[PDB]
RNA sequence: ACAAUCUUCUCAUGAGGUGUUGAACGAAAAUUUAAAUUUAGUUUGAAAUCGAUUGGUGAAAUUUUACCACUUUGU
């Protein structure tokens, strides 16, 4: 708490200086568990990131979304800092490291505590992927209302996550996590009644 | 080092101990507790004591168990029971919850391709490799291993005796996916 | 690692349960086919100065079973 006071002097700082924390978070809560890492440092950082996806699916405060080689770049604007973080996709791929993920937990869960107050949420809150955090009360229309459904190929929760936290509302097949059929390839077969076939560059270029 | 004499001994102890289990178990108890609620399990190897009866050591071989806690998608059915029941005692057998089987596939996967563990984080690998097989991604692979698809036996040679090094010398159910878990 | 799975019964109402340190002393009977088992019994420190039975069976890669025992040894 000290320390966290000393290196912020206000949250305006601590979100400008999130970044490097959420990108950390996300990075580590698909890492594999070694013994450098601890599995419930693992969980917590994976609900911490799990967290901060609601609480911009609930303000709408995602602005872009980038499909780029490293991972998927999604820039958002909190209390008017502009904070980006970058999210790797689900592959098969320390001390220092492990002090840095404990201090980024640490501040982003501060962070969400202070979100979560200010959006009128519990902190901590609640718990499929996000649909197990529920959010109980204590582009911005990238999607609108568009149904969109996502078959066993495309990143389904992560598109269905991207697509709620701007504007969104992209499905996820149940194995993988109606208005579009989002799938790694064209699939138009694949793609149900109303679904359409959903590439996801379009959606990724309509958010960005 | 200087091996002591007690430690020879408790090697025949354990062998007679190893020698009569399976006396009884296999010969006159031909009756099996045949696992069930899935067509897959995730058999690990808690620890194969030196000089195994050699009844054992293709047991742990063949069922892919060679090394230490090597999980391995096996066809669940009456046939693996007696097999497994040879090496129960070294053996832990659990459920592969799609989840944990998603995960392990997404970050320990490293499938026997050519009896090698070759990552299975790009899709095509596992999209090339099984394509006949139907598994065409990481969550196919977890529709063809987890849930046992038509290719399960052809998934599983192409997976890997994944090492989740940490347990009960027995049945597990849903426990080799907290193993798997903390392994992954 | 002087630690590990030698049996809280089971089925069915009957059947099973697989399991015994070595050494010494000792009846007198049976069948099986002299050794082979049972077979009144025993005694003692988890005692200890050759004496071995001596075949088979597999089961690996012929030496290896130091219990593999005819139902007879690497899924």
């Amino acid at each position: 708490d000290h320390i966290i006071k000393e290196r912020y002097p206000t949250f305006h700082d601590a979100l400008k200086d999130i970044d490097d924390a959420l990108s950390m978070l996300f990075l580590f809560s698909t890492m594999p568990v070694t013994d450098k890492i601890g599995a419930a440092t693992v969980a917590n950082c994976e609900r911490l990131c799990a967290e901060f996806q609601h609480y911009v699916i609930r303000s709408n405060s995602l602005r872009k979304a980038f499909l780029s080689i490293k991972g998927i770049y999604y820039q958002a604007e909190i209390f008017g800092e502009q904070i980006t973080w970058i999210v790797p996709y689900k592959f098969a791929q320390f001390r220092i490291m492990h002090t840095f993920l404990e201090f980024y937990q640490a501040l982003m869960g501060f962070v969400n505590f202070k979100l979560y107050n200010t959006l009128g949420l519990r902190y901590p809150p609640k718990i499929a992927g996000l649909a197990a955090y529920e959010l109980e009360e204590s582009n911005t229309s990238l999607f609108s209302n568009f149904t969109f459904f996502l078959s066993r190929e495309v990143p389904r929760f992560s598109l269905e996550f991207v697509i709620r936290a701007f504007g969104g509302k992209v499905g996820w097949d149940p194995i993988l996590g109606i208005t579009h059929h989002i799938c790694d390839r064209p699939h138009i077969s694949q793609k149900y009644e109303g679904r359409i076939y959903i590439q996801p560059q379009w959606v990724y270029d309509s958010i960005n | 080092t200087f091996k002591r004499a007690e430690t020879f001994i408790n090697n025949y102890r354990q062998r007679e101990r190893e020698r009569i289990r399976l006396n009884r178990s296999a010969k006159n108890k031909g009756d099996i507790f045949v696992p069930d609620e899935t067509k897959l399990l995730f058999v690990i190897r808690i620890a194969g004591v030196k000089n195994m009866p050699p009844k054992i050591r293709k047991v742990l071989r063949l069922l892919r168990l060679s090394r230490i806690n090597n999980a391995v998608f096996v066809r669940n059915n009456k046939a693996v029971a007696q097999m497994l029941r040879i090496v129960e005692p070294y053996v832990m057998y659990g459920i592969p919850n799609l989840h944990s089987v998603r995960e392990l596939i997404y970050k320990r996967g490293f499938g026997k391709i050519n009896g090698q563990r070759i990552a299975l984080s790009d899709n095509a690998l596992i999209e090339e490799a099984l394509g006949k097989y139907d598994v065409i991604s990481i969550e196919d692979i977890i529709h063809e291993i987890y849930n046992v698809g038509s290719h399960f036996k052809e998934v599983t040679k192409f997976l890997w005796p994944f090492t989740l090094t940490p347990r009960k010398a027995g049945y597990c159910g849903e426990e080799i996916n907290e193993l798997i878990k903390k392994q992954v």
